[PDB]
């Protein structure tokens, strides 16, 4: 995360970090949507461009954590993956179009003040809250600048850009199953997520019933923060009904 | 519903009526400002 902030004692009880059993390091963010999974971005897994393809036995998540080095006593927890699920048509080879992935746990984790579960949006919520201007949360405990680390968990609100707006930033084909934020040139202000926050969720408080949905996953950008560009994240709404046909089965 | 029961509401802020630093800066764009 550049030109965030840190965040506060269980201000986001859903971010989950994807840890590597061997090396040891921070791989990647994910949430907690239930008491059995976790929600992430495909491309943490697999990415043959890069080598990169790992599988059950290769990972650990770590969940209820705020800093991004110690191992949390008594309060961060631990988990095993069961089952890991690729979106069928994930496209690495030329846009990461459909970047999402779940996760089954081992066990069940069990909830406390800094392990929640976030919600995942319905329709109505959906339409009412993806709207251009409206902001949003990403965190992590990925990179400060694009070319060290954070010492605790990071945090930037960013609001959501006009879909055109997207495209004309990027030569790469951008698709209905994603969407960008960030701020222009012009606002001011900015921030971005960066190297190592990918798979960390983009939520969004409910105005309604005061709860927090997760919109998008950390996907992709082109650099970090950079004046012009801005980050792209997997349209969870988009690819809900693949989530649910994944729980409902599995 | 669409997404089990209690899920979005943090224990250290919802359920005691807390609001963390900045979460204002994201409802007060729910309207027309920024
Ligand atoms: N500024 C941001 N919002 C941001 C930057 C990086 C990442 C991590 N995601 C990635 O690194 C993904 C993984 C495959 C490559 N990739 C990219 O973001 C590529 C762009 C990809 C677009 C889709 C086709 C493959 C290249 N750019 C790296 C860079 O310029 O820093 C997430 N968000």
């Amino acid at each position: 995360i550049v030109e965030g902030s840190d965040a506060e004692i269980g201000m986001s009880p859903w971010q989950v970090m994807l840890f590597r059993k061997s090396p040891q390091e921070l791989l990647c963010g994910a949430s907690l949507i239930s008491d059995r999974w976790v929600l992430t971005a495909a491309h943490c897994l697999l990415y043959p461009p890069w080598d990169k393809n790992f599988t059950e036995n290769d990972l650990l998540v770590r969940i209820g954590k705020h800093s991004r080095t110690r191992y949390e006593r008594n309060i961060e927890k631990i988990s095993m993956l069961e089952k890991i699920y690729i979106h069928p048509r994930y496209n690495w080879r030329e846009n990461l179009d459909r970047d999402i992935a779940l996760m089954k746990l081992k066990k069940p984790v069990a909830f406390s003040d800094y392990i929640h579960p976030v919600c995942l949006p319905d329709r109505e919520t959906a339409a009412s809250l993806l709207q251009a201007g409206y902001k949003g949360r990403v965190t992590g405990w990925g990179n400060l600048k694009e070319t060290g680390q954070p010492s605790v968990l990071q945090v930037v609100n960013l609001p959501i850009v006009e879909r055109p707006v997207c495209k004309d930033s990027t030569r790469i084909r951008i698709t209905d199953n994603m969407f960008c934020a960030g701020y222009k040139p012009d606002e001011g202000k900015r921030g971005d997520a960066c190297e190592g926050d990918s798979g960390g969720p983009f939520v969004m408080k409910s105005p309604f019933n005061n709860r927090w949905y997760q919109m998008g996953i950390v996907s992709w950008g082109e650099g970090c923060d950079r004046d012009g560009k801005y980050g792209f994240y997997t349209h969870v709404f988009r690819l809900k009904k693949w989530i649910q046909k994944v729980i409902d089965q599995f | 519903g669409s997404g089990e029961a209690d899920c979005g509401l943090r224990p250290l802020f919802e359920k005691k009526s807390l609001e963390d630093k900045t979460e204002r800066e994201l409802l007060e764009s729910y309207i027309d400002g920024r």
